[PDB]
RNA sequence: GAGACCGAUAGCGCACAAGUAGAGUGAUCGAAAGAUGAAAAGCACUUUGAAAAGAGGGUUAAAUAGCACGUGAAAUUGUUG
RNA sequence: GAAGCCAGAGGAAACUCUGGUGGAGGCUCGCAGCGGUUCUGACGUGCAAAUCGAUCGUCAAAUCUGAGCAUGGGGGCGAAA
RNA sequence: GUGAGCCCGGGUCGAACGGCCUCUAGUGCAGAUCUUGGUGGUAGUAGCAAAUACUUCAAUGAGAACUUGAAGGACCGAAGUGGGGAAAGGUUCCAUGUGAACAGCGGUUGGACAUGGGUUAGUCGAUCCUAAGCCAUAGGGAAGUUCCGUUUCAAAGGGGCACUCGUGCCCCGUGUGGCGAAAGGGAAGCCGGUUAAUAUUCCGGCACCUGGAUGUGGGUUUUGCGCGGCAACGCAACUGAACGCGGAGACGACGGCGGGGGCCCCGGGCAGAGUUCUCUUUUCUUCUUAACGGUCUAUCACCCUGGAAACAGUUUGUCUGGAGAUAGGGUUUAAUGGCCGGAAGAGCCCGACACUUCUGUCGGGUCCGGUGCGCUCUCGACGUCCCUUGAAAAUCCGCGGGAGGGAAUAAUUCUCACGCCAGGUCGUACUCAUAACCGCAGCAGGUCCCCAAGGUGAACAGCCUCUGGUUGAUAGAACAAUGUAGAUAAGGGAAGUCGGCAAAAUAGAUCCGUAACUUCGGGAAAAGGAUUGGCUCUAAGGGUUGGGCACGUGCGUGCGGUUAACAACCAACUUAGAACUGGUACGGACAGGGGGAAUCUGACUGUCUAAUUAAAACAUAGCAUUGCG
RNA sequence: ACGAGAUUCCCACUGUCCCUAUCUACUAUCUAGCGAAACCACAGCCAAGGGAACGGGCUUGGCAAAAUCAGCGGGGAAAGA
RNA sequence: CGAAAGGGUCCUGUAAGCAGUAGAGUAGCCUUGUUGUUACGAUCUGCUGAGGGUAAGCCCUCCUUCGCCUAGAUUUC
RNA sequence: AAACUUUCAACAACGGAUCUCUUGGUUCUGGCAUCGAUGAAGAACGCAGCGAAAUGCGAUAAGUAAUGUGAAUUGCAGAAUUCCGUGAAUCAUCGAAUCUUUGAACGCACAUUGCGCCCGCCGGUAUUCCGGCGGGCAUGCCUGUUCGAGCGUCAU
C-alpha cells in the first residue's frame, strides 16, 4: 500500500511561501527557504547550477534603479536644468 | 479553508482577477498575434501552488 | 421533528473547551448552547478542604463580584477554614506561653550558674 | 561594427505574452509553437438548414491564397477508370 | 468471576464448609475501528503501478488516531525484516 | 549515361536560380530495441457487466432513458446515500445566458463555457499565554560559509525622597529578549425575523464584558474605618501601600451507583388530516420557551447540644464513630430543578374574509398528566490500578501586614445601586468527497471529528421503517457454448485428490451433564443429552400516604401502643407453573462454535519483511555475566 | 494454558467422486451510440528430402475456388522472458 | 389469422365473509347459577375438492364474441 | 458478373516534408567603466475609458516636470489643433520629481497586514477619553561631545 492508498494521506505542507523570493520553498518547520536561503543575509547560489544562477541573475527582473545608471553615466551624472528652462 | 491568512487571500484575489478570457477587441488590433489566454487557470486543472 | 444538532463554532472536536448543552428554543427548534467549564471551589491553604460560603467560579469571574461574597468575616476568611484558624490561634498562644516559660527557666539557670561562679 | 557561420527537428533551451506553459514537497527539471494577401479587399445580397455550415452570387491577378490560410512531398485514405 | 465484604453451620482457636455480595485480569465470544490468514476466488493493457468479495486475527490494551515538534545519507530510525 | 546521375515535355506554382574552372565543408543512409514528427493493419474489434431500478403524462426544445413539474415504484436506514466542521482546494457558491470542446452513450442539463452578483462581529476564532521545541544577545570556537551558547566568567535597573555644605541621598534583588497551539489555557450574546446567495456578524427586541472619567442616591463616621449569629457563617455597601502566604487557572485510566437536561415511550383534551365493504370513541400531525436576572430549594462537608457495649449508624459495593457516632437542630459548595421577569407581543397550529398586482386583515387556541436496569450529555459521592501517580504560563481572587489616608468649615481613597464615555485589525461564500482534497482523471483506493429516531433482538449485529436525501452510475432485444456469482440434486458417503481443497454439517437461549491433563488459575461452551410456536390463564417479585387521649393553643408538652399483620391510591418489567391448540418447519427470515484423540513447535498477550514469505523469526517477563564511586 | 504455526487419525457431514443434470442474475451474443492497445521483415495447408540432427520460402509430391459469423486453444505469435 | 371468452386437462389444497348449545379459560350483569347469561378467545366445524392459476413450447370451439385481409418495398436467365 | 484484396492512373483527403523568406541565434573585432543604507539586485501587489499577458509605470501609477520636434493616436469609443501654436504624439531626449508592501532590510516580530515605544500637529463635549496625520527608535566600528565607575597611579 505504499503507492495509491498512501498518496491519500498527503494533506500537510512542508514548504510555505518565502517572503524574499516568492517561491513555495520556505520550510515551515526549519524556517529556511530552500531556494534563496532566507533568512541568511546572502542569497543562496552555487556554481554547480548555471541554470539556477541564470534564473535569478541581475536583469531577469525589473532593474528599477539599475537600468537608469548608464544614461546618467553617459551624461556624466550632471545636475541642474537646461538654460532658460521654465520652472521655479 | 475558511480560515486563511491575509497574504493567501490577497494572492487568491489576484488569481481571481486574472482568471478571464481576453477582451474581444484585442484580436482586431493591427498585427495582433494573441488569439486566446494562454495562461488561463481553472480550479480543477492546475494548482496555484500556495 | 428534527432532533439532531450541530456545533455552532468552527471547532469540531470534543475538547474540554468545546462543551455544549442542548436547549429547545422559543421557535420550537433543538439547538446546542456552548457553555463554559464549571467553577472550582476555593480551598483551605492548610487542610485543603472546600471553604464553605465561597462561590465556585472561573478565576476572572471573581473580579466582578463584591468583597463580602468572596470572603468570610473572620481572620484568614476565604483563605483558611474555621477549624484551621482555631488551631492557629491555640498553637500561637501556647507556643508563646512556652517561650516565656523557657525564658524564665533559662534566666533561673543563668542566675544559678552566676551564683555558683561567684 | 562584422562573418566563405545556422536558416525554424538548424541556430542559444527561447526568431512567438520563454526561463513562459507544464511537472516536482523541494533542490531543481523545462517544452511545443514563425510565413493569407500588394492591400482585409477577411465574402454584400438571395436561398436551404435549429445551428455548424452548404449552394448561388461576390472580392482578388489568383480562394487551384477563406483567419484550418505561401508552396504543399511521402506513409496512409476516399471516389472514378 | 480474582481480592475485599455479609450471613449460616461447624471448629478450643487458627481455620473448614455452604449460600450470597463484589467486579479483578497486557482473560474471553463478538459490533465499529485497526490488521491482513485462506481461496486451483474476482481482476491481470485492472476501478486500482497492490484494487474487489468471502473468510480470518485483534477489539479496554505492548489498542487506534490528528495536529505541533525532534532525529538527515560516512547519516537517521529500527520489538532486527 | 555500364552506373551514381544528367537533360527535356506536360501539370502545379510564385522570386529567385544555374553551367564551366578553381576554393571550401556540419557533403551522400535501410538498418543503430537509432532521434523527432506523422501514419497504418489489428478494428468498427476488445470493450463501455461492482455499488438492487426504473415507469407514465405534460412542458421546454431542431433533437429528450440520463432537463423540469406532477403521477407511481424503489434505495440509503441515524457507525446514513442525512445535518455541520478540521486539513486541503480557491470561487467550485448564486442568478442569467450558451455554438463548439469536456461530462468514455445522449444532453435542452452541468462543478463545463460567458457576463454579472455574493462573505458585514467589543461577545465566534486569530490576535494574548506557555508546552515539546526553535532563534537573537554576553562569551567562546571556526580559514570561512557559520557552530555552540539562552543564564553564562555581562557594569544587562526598577522604585522612593530631598529648602541647605542645595547640584545629592536612600531602598530592593529576580533575573534577562523573542517565536512556538484556528483541538491545550483563555473576559464577554441570546432569541425571533430577514437574502438568489451571509448571518451567535444584518434588522428588531433583550443582554453582557473590559477599560476610563465623574456625578446622584444609598452606606460609614462625634465610640473615626458596618452590624448580626454560641457557631458553621450571613447581610447592598462596609479603608488597606511595601513585603509575604494561599487558592483558582490545573489536569490519568477504568467500574458500578445516584441527581439533572434532552431524546425515546404511555394516557387525556382542543384543532387539522388520513382510513371507513366491514371494524376501528380510530391512526397521524402542532401543543414550544433562549441568553441574562430575581426568588425558593437541591449529595458532600461543616457547626451546636449531648455522650454511645445489649455497640450503633450505614452503601449495590464495609466503611464511619470518645480524634465525639446515632438522634435532634442549624450553616453552607453545587441547577441543565420549581416559580417569576424576559414572554407571548414571539414561534407554531386551525378558521373566516379580502386579493390584477401592490398587499393582507381579523378571529380561536397553543392545555393537563404518567413511566424507566431505556439512549445521550452533564454533575456528584464512592471504588480499583500503577517499580506508570497522570503539563506549564498568562491571568484573576482571598488573606497576613498596617504604610498612608480619613469627620462634624462636615468628611469619604465605599469591591452597593443607578447614571456617563469607548471598543481598532484580519478570517467569515462553498465542497469536505463513488465529481469541489491526494492518487496524471468527475479513479470502487486513501483522508481527522460532532449530532444519531421507531420495530425485532442481549445488542450503534443482520433485516424492515420515519425525518432528511437520492433514484447518479451507456441503453434496447435475445437467453447458444464457455465463464463469473448464487443454488438444488435419487442411492452410496471421501471410493475423489499430493492433501476432505471446497462445500455440507454445528450454531441463539433454558435445563441435565461434562474426562484425561494441570503451573490448581484452568481445561470447559469440553464431550454427550432434553427442550423452544400460538392462545387462555395462574402464581411470585413493588411505591406513596395515614394512628389514641389530657391541657395550652395548626403546633408544644405529659402520657399511652406496636395486629398499620390494616386501609386508600398508584405503577413497571421480569421469572416460574398449567390447560388448550396448529404443525412437514416453532433461535421458522436474519443472526449464529462442527466436535474429538494425539505428535512436533514457540511459554503466554504483543511485533516485522508497505507491493510474493506472519513463522520455531523478533520482543517479553524471569535468569546469568561484565564495567563504573 | 495460548496459536490464521507444521502433521496423522475418528465421528458427524456432504455433488470431492460414481456421474452428471437442472435453475437464476450478470456477461459472452445481436442492435444504436462510443471506441483503444499489445504485436507486426514478408507471409501464413501439408508430406518426404534439403550432411553442419533447423525450415514457412528450395526440390518432389498430395492438392487447391469468392466473401464470411460464433467458438476454440494443436501450431505461429503471446511472460515489464 | 389475431385478441378475448367458454369447455376440457393439469397444479395447489378448502378463498373472502358469515354463522355455530364446538372451544382451554377469564371478566362483568343479574334468575346467583340450573348450556345462568353476556363479552373476549389460538383453534375447530359448515357453507367449500372450495378459491386461485392454467401456455407463456397444453387441448378443443364455422355453429361464444370482437377485430384483420387480395398489401407496401426491393430484386430477378 | 459484383463485392472483397492487391496493382496502375487522375482528382480529392491526411500530414507538414521541400523550396524561398528571416526584426533571431552563433562566432570574431572595436570602444567604455557606471550597482547598493542617498536603501541595490531580486520578490510581491497594484496602475489604462474599454487588458488576461508581454511592455511601461508606482496612489503624481501605459505616467508628472523640463528640453527638442512639429500634427497625431488608432481595435473601438470619446475628444482634438485657434494650424500661424506655452502645442498632438503608445514621439524623442532627459539634468527636475514621484517612487505602494518588501528585500543586505533597520523598533520588536511576521505561517500575524500582530504588538510597541518617543516627540509633535489636527479633529471629535474634553486637564484625563476616542480617532487621524507627520517625524523617529537595528547592529559592529571610527572621530569627537557629554555623563560616569574603579585606592588602578598620584597631588592636596
Ligand atoms: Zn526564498
Ligand atoms: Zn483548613
Amino acid at each position: 500500500t505504499k503507492g495509491t492508498s498512501s498518496f491519500g494521506k498527503r494533506h500537510n505542507k512542508t514548504h510555505g511561501l518565502c517572503r524574499r523570493c516568492g517561491r513555495r520553498s520556505l520550510h515551515n518547520q526549519k524556517k529556511v527557504c530552500a531556494s534563496c536561503g532566507y533568512p541568511a543575509a546572502k542569497t543562496r547560489k552555487y556554481n554547480w547550477s548555471e541554470k539556477a544562477k541564470r534564473r535569478k541573475v541581475t536583469g531577469t527582473g525589473r532593474m528599477r534603479y539599475l537600468s537608469t545608471v548608464p544614461r546618467r553615466f553617459k551624461n556624466g551624472f550632471r545636475t541642474g536644468v537646461p538654460k532658460g528652462a521654465r520652472g521655479p | 479553508p475558511s480560515h486563511k491568512t491575509f497574504r493567501i487571500k490577497q494572492k487568491l484575489a489576484k488569481a481571481q482577477k486574472q482568471n478571464r478570457p481576453i477582451p474581444q477587441w484585442i484580436r482586431l488590433r493591427t498585427g495582433n498575434t494573441i488569439r486566446y489566454n494562454a495562461k488561463r487557470r481553472h480550479w480543477r486543472k492546475t494548482r496555484l501552488g500556495l | 421533528a428534527p432532533t439532531r444538532v450541530t456545533y455552532r463554532r468552527r471547532n469540531p472536536y470534543n475538547t474540554t473547551s468545546n462543551r455544549t448543552r442542548v436547549i429547545k428554543t422559543p421557535g420550537g427548534q433543538l439547538r446546542v448552547l456552548h457553555i463554559k467549564k464549571r467553577g472550582t471551589a476555593p480551598k483551605c491553604g492548610d487542610c485543603g478542604i472546600k471553604l464553605p460560603g465561597i462561590p465556585a467560579l472561573r478565576p476572572r469571574e471573581y473580579a466582578t463580584i463584591s468583597k463580602p461574597k468572596k470572603t468570610v468575616q473572620r481572620a484568614y476568611g476565604g483563605s483558611r477554614c474555621g477549624n484551621c484558624v482555631r488551631d492557629r490561634i491555640i498553637r500561637a498562644f501556647l507556643i508563646e506561653e512556652q517561650k516565656i516559660v523557657k525564658k524564665v527557666l533559662k534566666e533561673q539557670s543563668q542566675a544559678e550558674k552566676k551564683a555558683s561562679k561567684k
